[PDB]
DNA sequence: ATCTTCCCTATTTAAATTGCT
DNA sequence: AGCAATTTAAATAGGGAAGAT
């Protein structure tokens, strides 16, 4: 299943987002994962992105809707 | 660990080429000589082929290990003239599931079992044939591949020699080739040595399907030495009958249809990735060697 | 950072910590740290170890393979492996499970033979326990010890089945227990899922166990997945049943000397591999597979 | 044609590299656009994004093939 | 200044809901009340609409109108049974080209002319619904559909009279809202004041065939004041004709199929422009409208 | 800020500059810079434009143009035009074309017509000639100017076909190009891509000469492109060719004092929505053209 | 060797505001 | 309303560098 994360962060903590986004999701581009995935993969993956820390600012896109709006996300 | 993506349904495959793999900040990365890493999904692969003029680190290996990926280095040794030796790590650590060999090694063991099992990995190929379809290449539905599908369905049957089905196994491939020859309307003798894109892309396929195989063979738990047909041209065990059959019947017509249509190299493995995964080439062949198992 | 464990008599596993693995003038190398490369012996060696830090490219890979050399990984200390090829008769002009494999299925294969073989792995525990004696804790000649043994040397001959077997394995555990207890002035109550530093380090010794004893079945080709003891649903049950040898002959007294000494975790490590590689105990786990299978 | 401009550039030649990329795509996230490009929509934008400056690093993907890759931009 | 995008190839359409349109740092970008800006395109865009809450700047229209976009607001009609009036901007700053209603107006003059003219803009969307066809809802040409077109086809090939194409349209309309009310089954009237999700995503996609169409007609110059179908229930003009072509036929199945598979609002918006662009619905109009102007 | 230009009956033309027109209290309001809110009289406007730096809300578009004024985009002036609506009939329960086009275009279809209205619109160069007099520029009743206004009324009272209409008209420019500059003692020959100062502002200036002329015939409903003396392939030719009236009259005294003074662009714009107010050109031009067509 | 945790260093982005159109 | 400078923190690459295995 076909999911785009994109993580709208600062810095710091976009590194230890990329340590575990990168983990399941393919590196397409500037802080954007795109790849697929299946959905216990989701749900592992929204669970270690809500477990890293503050300001983990997160979009997820299944097709072109939205899956999670982690932190205050400008989306 | 947590619950951990299952080995049946981790996506992304890979074939690195000229670039050290190593692990920064905690991913899998390749770094190309250019000076570029490329961090690698290590938890949603099922297998890492190392390519020419690549090296991976212990550290790299940890955490391809743990989360469930297929270490395999191809070329040197891996000419695949006889299909020899492609020097495959499968991840030890992980104590696998047990019932799954103490029945395999009951069918490699009596050898009536052993041709009737033999038999249905051999027809397992006609039915991924028939259920997993393509849209460029021909239809299943043509009278070639039926006769030839039939003709091997009567070969298979009948034999009780595992020469015979050697034997019938070969001229099924051997005229799918001249099949597939003959309707993409190109000669194709299929020597490894060819630098022709259909043969490249057909043995860069291989390499896919020796990597799912080898996937379902590790998620299964069953070691590969211990092969359903061996003999002279068979050769490296059993993960060359979870690899034909998804030869013939998925990776011929990608690698036929990625060389006529002029698609490249990180094309046909992008391809091979999307349709490995669209049908899930991976849990039927998980579930379908599951089927093998059973008794 | 280079080390010898010696496997039967010559084939020997060389375990490469910290180092590059890269063909250096023509033939494989390994550049360590302080730029000294060593070319490794091909005939004095057949299992060759990567531990931490090292890094091997797809030309030593390959090169290294296609003489008989066969790698694996493995952490720290070189009894901690986690991934690597099966063992063949030879990777190169054949492919087929080895003749400690076949004899191990017919081992497991025949609930008599499988009966007399648990007879045999419990009754090489008397001998590990002599062979290896520590200067730590309680010799193996004494009065209570020594009744621990006679009652595995008369029960485990004539047990009936494999619970019975479970039975005396528990009496055992459960009762050098109490006799490293009464060494060390402590009360023992056997549980993981503790915190206290006696148990937490008999965990870790455990599964410091359980590498070595994977690296043995390894060594062989045995697949882990046959336990003669532990039930068909146990995963790795080999792993456990091998290295039950171990657990509580060598491993249960350094875990306890150690815990005395109140010393740290890679000191635990590094005293582990150490005993470890004093008495080559890898080659007498694989002296076992030999004694248990080749008859 | 279906293509996805991501700009893995430096703020001072990254804002001007967004005002005429703005012009035909729409912005997706952290720097990459992707849209809706006609035929010749994707040559006057490559000659609007040459003569941005010293600076521009734009990868482009039509279907997975790089269309242009203007400056010295990771692969 | 080079040559600009042309017309019939812009792509982006948009209907801006609740937003401030601004240009910042030489871009339009529309600030939503969340404090937070999008940018939109300029130049790659054919319509910008702008329903309730919008407020356009002048620096915003400059950019627009410059590069050619028509804009319209939402909001406006007020009658139980008509979208009554949609004040358009139309950009005549450039000079759009005299070559079409030179030609358009000598049709609008001679009644025979506009009759005949009235006749095949009338026959445009019995060639429209077939030309695009889909792989969802009702099949293109079945026997009700079928059945109505050739009825429609003969009952504006034998009118004379300007009211009765009004009628044969009305009558045209009105059986496709019931034959895909049986295809989607469920029952819908048209009512722009229902929240039926139907009718809500048929208003918006007549929003959209109102854009499409609007910059047909400046594209090509013709004013919306040259109707061809005037009549007492069409007072919207030129753009209500060619608006409908692409209405009965593009967008009422779409709007059908987003109501029922649960689309949003930006997933209609978003399948409009997708499919507009595929179909080369604004190339259709353009290209279409031009054989009735100068053939 | 707020600016009032005349149009046939009243002045009820309306341009807004740097104010925010919003929406208060049931009806449409201003809000400027200072922090004034204004409103709009309903009967004094059915025209209302808006200036550089404004913006406008879809509460206040819809409630300004149902009671029937209708909003136009401009630069700072009020006269260059972006974008618009068609002035139609009464734009809430109609929409027709105006009867002010439709005697233009019985006008356009007949070259009689088309002819005689060609010897107004350029008779009225020289009464556009006349009333609008320079203090600053020439006598325009003088002997050496009286030849050449002498020289047009014998053309255009003569003449019988287009092609030598547009030459004397060419010589007539061409007399008053040549006589303007022997009056500021300068050489010039008309070129539009010159780096003099003379041509730079007269090609300025004419460039508002020909916005007027967009507002003008806007105003009228006239769509721009029926070209009388200018050719059909020349796009957008009305906008010129009602622009002809005033570039030889008030723009080009205008455009060689800007020149002559040094006045740069800033000056000479300042100085064209000056006079272009006071003396009331845009009503003046609006009913020209309405004196070409009602007769 | 490999990886990582650090931190000190520039230094690279960003937002507040003046001044003008 | 929109465009620049223009500071102004401040957030951010990044290059040895010390520990671990």
């Amino acid at each position: 299943m076909f999911i785009r994360i994109k993580c709208f962060s600062k810095q710091p903590i976009a590194k230890k987002v990329s340590r575990e986004v990168s983990a399941y999701l393919e590196y397409t581009g500037n802080n954007t994962w795109e790849g697929h995935i299946s959905g216990q993969g989701v749900s592992n993956l929204q669970t270690k992105l809500i477990n890293v820390g503050k300001g983990v600012k997160v979009v997820c896109n299944y097709q072109d809707k939205v899956l999670f709006a982690i932190g205050n996300v400008a989306m | 660990m947590q619950k951990q993506i299952l080995t049946s349904q981790k996506r992304n495959m890979y074939i690195l080429s000229r670039c050290k793999v190593l692990v920064k900040n905690g991913q899998v990365c390749h770094l190309h000589e250019d000076g570029n890493v490329y961090t690698v999904p290590y938890a949603n692969t099922v297998f890492i082929g190392l390519a020419e003029g690549t090296s991976i680190t212990n550290e790299a290996m940890s955490m391809l290990a743990a989360n469930g990926v297929i270490v395999f280095w191809t070329k040197g040794g891996g000419y695949d003239m006889f299909a020899a030796d492609i020097i495959c790590h499968l991840p030890q650590a992980d104590y696998r599931p047990t019932k799954y060999m103490q029945n395999w090694v009951r069918l490699w063991l009596d050898e009536e079992k052993k041709l009737s099992a033999a038999k249905e990995i051999l027809k397992m190929r006609v039915d991924s044939l028939s259920t997993h379809v393509h849209d460029f290449g021909v239809d299943v539905e043509n009278k070639r591949v039926s006769s030839i599908v039939n003709k091997f369905d009567k070969g298979v049957t009948q034999a009780t020699s595992f020469e015979s089905l050697l034997g019938h196994e070969g001229t099924f491939v051997k005229s799918l080739y001249k099949e597939y020859a003959l309707e993409y309307e190109i000669e194709f003798k299929r020597d490894h040595k060819s630098a022709d894109n259909y043969n490249k892309f057909l043995t860069l396929g291989n390499y896919y399907a020796y990597g799912i195989a080898r996937s379902s063979l590790w998620a299964l738990g069953i070691d590969n030495s211990f092969p359903l047909l061996h003999g002279s041209t068979r050769r490296g065990g059993l993960v060359f009958d979870v690899a034909d059959i998804i030869k013939t019947s998925i990776i011929l017509p990608l690698a036929f249809h990625a060389a006529d249509q002029g698609m490249s190299n990180t094309e046909f493995k992008r391809s091979c990735v999307a349709y490995f995964d669209k049908n899930d080439i991976l849990a039927y062949l998980i579930n379908n060697i599951k089927r093998l198992c059973m008794e």
